[PDB]
């Protein structure tokens, strides 16, 4: 029952629910036929029926993983979409800025609960850009179709971490 | 790693014009779901186009032809039909529609005292295109900095030069959208002749003693002034009145300070307005001067 | 004769740890029948075809349990004749099928000093085990008798009290449910019950 | 090639305070007029100060001592009497005054739907400087984009970031001028709970045929209910009245999309108009619906 | 009595009545004490009285070659005389507008009346930077205290071209 | 005794092309008396001190012919006794200090057929030759007789239609002149004539 971890498990279900409306808003105006992959996604791949044993590092740790690759992935997007996908602002750029705060938030969360942190990472090489400005936007259901599972997962880890401290 | 793409990238097209898609894709996407050009499906907006205006140019693309085009935006999307039950996206392309911009017509500046030159045209019909409008203006051997219209009112422009009285400037509109470019006519004028002085203030009204049916009205005049002669327009009712009298305009064709309005009833209120512009009456009336009153001796 | 057709293939969930997906053949020509069911998880670890067992071994129906709940599963089901094949494959995600049951045991009672008032008190659904990870939200709609249009309120919790009763008149009262992070879909709206604010 | 300076190059003072301004002249062109310190002249805005204020420090420098400075802006000049018959000026400086930035006080934040956060202060006493306004803002572990007020809206400022709910924020403004840097309290709080939603729109009125004494009242939430549960004020009266009535605040205490408004006049016509914001009083209340009339059955 | 040697005078009675202005709103905020000087203006030294005299040639190369320095000693304030004369804008930054175009308006005259034109003369270096914002006002009153010399004997100087030609 | 004191010194200029300074004793204490004139034109050619005749040969005035218009003078005029000097030194700019003499021969007319108009007329100042290239703004004032106020119009050229009079009441007129490239100053006002409206 942390101060510090209600707040951050409601930033993510607030998170959560501009993800999917901006999921839902974009496949309206810019729909998409079949499921979209990038290669550079992570695969979220854990169950919630086995995730109870889970405990609290491997939460922290896949989080921040997958949640600094699905920021990459928005900011880029901001970068190189092409025109066509610049109707999604500025509801795309809230996006980032509060997903970049949510990250921030998370390794606040480290330290106050002294942590081992993980070793500062190598940064992942670049994204090429798109190869069309439709090619963005395809990327963009990916990118942002993928990031409402993550923060997703989030909600559902933490209050798992919740239950334990 | 797409598996195709649509050629024209981001088309522009007249409305009820027409229209061609090409969809393409790549062979080794082909290869990869053991399909062909027959397999291709076109959906825009939510909306299935229906097969029949699909047409097969080869094994590798497919195309479709639409005809008196009424949207004002489409959204063209290509899927492939891969097992046979599922639809995946092969490409996509916006196709934005609308009108070539119209000839600006009816073409007029203004130079407000104070104020650097501005300019208004009249916009012809709605283009539903992003239309881009530029004032050009030069004088005879040096073209002079454009103005780039603002989205924000469309028809007018304020210039970053200073305006120069007594010097001819040549100036008009050039209109211009991904459907066409047009030009305003070359109207050629003087500054000097589009003037709009701002009104006379310091509008004082007057009881003089004697002749208790005489007022006399002094104010200040605009700058603008100093370049052309001023004529002006001087109303004035009894303070009940609903209508405004006016000083015979010959009496008023100069440029002065101060006039004597007479015939006036005695000891009555009067409210007063004064306007002016170029004695020539080329240019535009200023607007109408703060609200004055008075009371004769 | 002729190959078979495509089955109709439909899945559900009404809870986030299995979920089950059904079937119906199209069309009663195929005499002889049988079915082929498996799935996969498509990625962007053998993640190839698992059977999907047929849980009292005739029925049109087969479960998954232990399914990934964020990942995205490819089901194949495949019907065969002695003459071909016409595989469905459907496309499901856990998170994106998922649909609870109505809430139980709800109850709508009045409230003493209040002409206008009522308390509603409803349980989770039997196939949802309270856990905390899932809640389900909530939705409650209350009508008065004869009139034709509903009013929604959105209630915390397993309980709420209704403000804009109209006095003196029977109200009915229905609820539905939907995973509280809005996974899945809304549920059926529950068995209306009714109730009477109380006098005074 | 100047004859000489005046230091402090360009000072700017306390209201009241006392400022002592020297005037130095260059060695060569004091040999070229056959002068010394006790020629120099000190004029300020036409007006020439009295002899009696100078003070000759040396032969190459004179000074003057203004005492309770009470002028907003002071032109210094230092002029030299070269023949005794021509004046020439050595130098100029601009004296300007005025006071240091009050402390801010009644700081306030609002999140408008839809924009980003906004805050609002009371700045104190007129400085009758430039003074520069920014909002500070930093949450805990790293410190995000200032804004620097606008000259317009001197006491208002919209962030360039986007609104984070359910993060405390730290925030506070600092007045900086010339004469002085002064910062706000640094009061420290959520946005959530300064959100002044947009009011509530689709605003409905419907006549139920059973129960002449009942109309039921829908309208669409704003989209800031996803964030925070709503509480709203739902005012009506009679076509006819002059003052609005409430439904009792109790009633009405939980996010809903609809209300049936009870114990109205038969056959009357009624006209509402509501207003919401989140469920414990904390925040602004939204401003007014659009009005909405109706008639019973 | 051409056309063109009408409308320029005109323009220069109006550029007159606008810098005798700026130098008297000038010395209204910022006095000046004393005849102010700078090396690099041109002396404007030729007498009325003998001025008839003087024919068509003369006039119109001494006005370029004067107003041209004028011109750069004004666009020069414009960028270093220091925020002391900011307060002088927009005023002084429409008479360099203006300015500039009369200087153009002169060469125009001189390509349609088909006068020999003066060779491409080496333009003067730059002049050095203020020593103080006040010393930039100083040769401001220099500058535009000049500047209505210059075009006063313009006025003059064509109203005595237009009764010959 | 004691050394003179500064004299008092004053320029004019009625027309473009001559000007002339004149000066005053401030003191009558140094009984015999002479006086040094000269003048420069300062710089940014012999410019150094030039005489400056006295005309009737004894009067207290000099006068500069052909002098340069646009350029700055400074006039030296020097008091001198048997026991010293008080040079005074006055600057002086003919584009500064020219002042021409009011029009001359100035009527003023009734308009018949407009009870309220008249037509002033007047010529130029005989100090100022018509030439050219310095012509002479006029400024035309006119005021009903016994009333206390001046209105003032700028003409053109060397007439005047009022259109304000005041009907059937003689009104006083005067005008000054100053040059048209407003150099120098506005002259003196000419002396009033008087005119009345014609009557209908
Ligand atoms: C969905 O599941 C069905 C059921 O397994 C899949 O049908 C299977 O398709 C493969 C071909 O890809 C068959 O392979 C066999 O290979 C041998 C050796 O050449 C040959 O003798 C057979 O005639 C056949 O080609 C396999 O037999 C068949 N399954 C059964 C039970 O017969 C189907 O491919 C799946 N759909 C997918 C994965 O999209
Ligand atoms: C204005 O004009 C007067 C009149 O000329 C100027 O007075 C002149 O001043 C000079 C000194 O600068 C005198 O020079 C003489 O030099 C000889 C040789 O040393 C000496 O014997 C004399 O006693 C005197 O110093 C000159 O005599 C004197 N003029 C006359 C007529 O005596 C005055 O300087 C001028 N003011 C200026 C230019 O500012
Ligand atoms: C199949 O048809 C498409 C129709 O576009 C062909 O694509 C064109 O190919 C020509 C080759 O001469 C190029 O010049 C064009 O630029 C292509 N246009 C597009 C939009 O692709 C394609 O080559 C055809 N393929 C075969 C094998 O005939
Ligand atoms: C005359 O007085 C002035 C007063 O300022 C002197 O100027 C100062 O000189 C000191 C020398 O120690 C410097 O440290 C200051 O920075 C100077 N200030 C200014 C404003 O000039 C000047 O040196 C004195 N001269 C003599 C010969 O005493
Ligand atoms: C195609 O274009 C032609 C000529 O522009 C037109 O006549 C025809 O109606 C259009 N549509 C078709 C052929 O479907
Ligand atoms: C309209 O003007 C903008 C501003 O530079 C420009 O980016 C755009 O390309 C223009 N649109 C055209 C030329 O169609
Ligand atoms: C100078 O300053 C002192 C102290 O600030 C003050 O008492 C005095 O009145 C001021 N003015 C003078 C000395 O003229
Ligand atoms: C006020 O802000 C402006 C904007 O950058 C800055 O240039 C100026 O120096 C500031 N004034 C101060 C710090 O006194």
């Amino acid at each position: 029952p942390r101060a510090e971890l209600d707040s951050t498990v409601l930033l993510t279900r607030s998170l959560l629910a501009d993800t999917r409306q901006l999921a839902a808003q974009l496949r309206d105006k810019f729909p998409a036929d079949g499921d979209h992959n990038l290669d550079s996604l992570p695969t979220l791949a854990m169950s919630a029926g086995a995730l109870g044993a889970l405990q609290l590092p491997g939460v922290l740790t896949r989080l921040r993983a997958d949640l600094l690759s699905y920021l990459r992935h928005v900011q880029w997007l901001r970068r190189a979409g092409g025109s066509s996908l610049k109707t999604l602002e500025p509801e795309l750029g809230t996006l980032q800025a509060r997903l970049d705060r949510l990250l921030r938030r998370l390794q606040l969360l480290m330290s106050r609960l002294a942590l081992p942190q993980p070793p500062p990472d190598p940064p992942a090489p670049p994204l090429a850009p798109p190869s069309s400005a439709w090619g963005g936007i395809r990327a963009a259901h990916a990118i942002l179709g993928g990031l409402h599972l993550t923060l997703d997962w989030a909600v559902r880890g933490l209050l798992l971490l919740k239950t334990r401290l | 790693d797409p598996c195709g793409y649509i050629s024209p990238e981001s088309p522009v097209v007249q409305l009820h014009s027409n229209f061609t898609a090409v969809c393409v894709l790549k062979e080794k996407c082909m290869d990869y779901f053991h399909v062909n050009a027959n397999y291709i499906v076109w959906k825009t907006n939510h909306f299935t186009i229906p097969k029949e205006q699909y047409t097969i140019i080869n094994r590798t693309a497919s195309s479709v032809t639409f005809t008196d085009i009424a949207s004002l935006n489409i959204q063209l999307t290509c899927n492939i039909l891969t097992f046979g039950q599922l639809e995946q996206n092969v490409y996509g392309i916006t196709i934005i529609s609308g009108l070539p911009p119209e000839k600006p017509k009816n073409l007029s500046c203004i130079v407000n005292e104070g104020k650097k030159m501005r300019c208004e045209w009249d916009g012809g019909r709605e283009t539903h295109l992003e239309t881009n409008f530029t004032l050009k203006s030069e004088w005879a051997t040096h073209k002079f900095a454009d103005c780039k219209a603002k989205r924000d009112t469309p028809t007018s422009c304020t210039v970053d030069y200073s305006t120069v009285y007594f010097v001819n400037i040549e100036v008009w509109v050039e209109a211009e959208n991904a459907l066409g470019k047009v030009t305003s006519d070359h109207i050629n004028f003087d500054p000097v002749y589009k003037v709009k002085p701002n009104p006379p203030h310091n509008l004082s009204v007057i009881n003089s003693e004697e002749l208790s049916s005489i007022l006399k009205l002094t104010w200040t005049n605009p700058s603008i002034k100093s370049v052309i002669i001023l004529k002006y327009n001087i109303q004035y009712r009894t303070k009940d009145a609903s209508t405004w009298s006016q000083i015979p305009p010959e009496d008023t064709a100069s440029t002065r300070s101060s006039f004597t309005v007479q015939d006036l009833k005695p000891f009555t209120e009067y409210v007063f307005r004064i306007r002016c512009m170029k004695e020539d009456g080329k240019g535009y009336w200023s607007d109408w001067s703060e609200e004055a009153s008075g009371i004769t001796y | 004769g002729y190959p078979p057709a495509r089955p109709v293939v439909s899945c559900q969930a009404a809870d986030y740890e299995n979920f089950s997906c059904t079937w119906s053949p199209s069309q009663i020509s195929g005499l002889p029948t049988r079915y082929l069911t498996s799935y996969r998880k498509k990625t962007v670890p053998s993640t190839g075809p698992w059977p999907c067992p047929q849980d009292p071994l005739g029925a049109a129906r087969c479960v998954v349990h232990g399914a990934e709940f964020w990942s995205q599963y490819r089901i194949n089901v495949t019907e065969v004749n002695p003459l071909g094949a016409s595989t469905r494959l459907l496309d499901v995600s856990l998170q994106s099928i998922l649909r609870p049951d109505p809430p139980q045991g709800l109850r709508v009672e009045s409230v003493p000093g209040y002409p206008r008032r009522l308390r509603a008190s409803w349980t989770y659904p039997a196939s949802w085990p309270s856990q905390p990870h899932f809640l389900l939200k909530f939705r409650l709609q209350y009508r008065p008798a004869q009139h034709p249009a509903w009013s929604t309120v959105e209630p915390a919790g397993l309980e709420e009290v209704i403000t804009d009763a109209v006095a003196g008149l029977p109200h009915a009262v229905r609820v539905s449910a939907r995973d509280f992070l809005d996974a899945g879909t809304w549920s059926t709206w529950s068995p209306e019950a009714w109730g009477t604010p109380s006098t005074g």
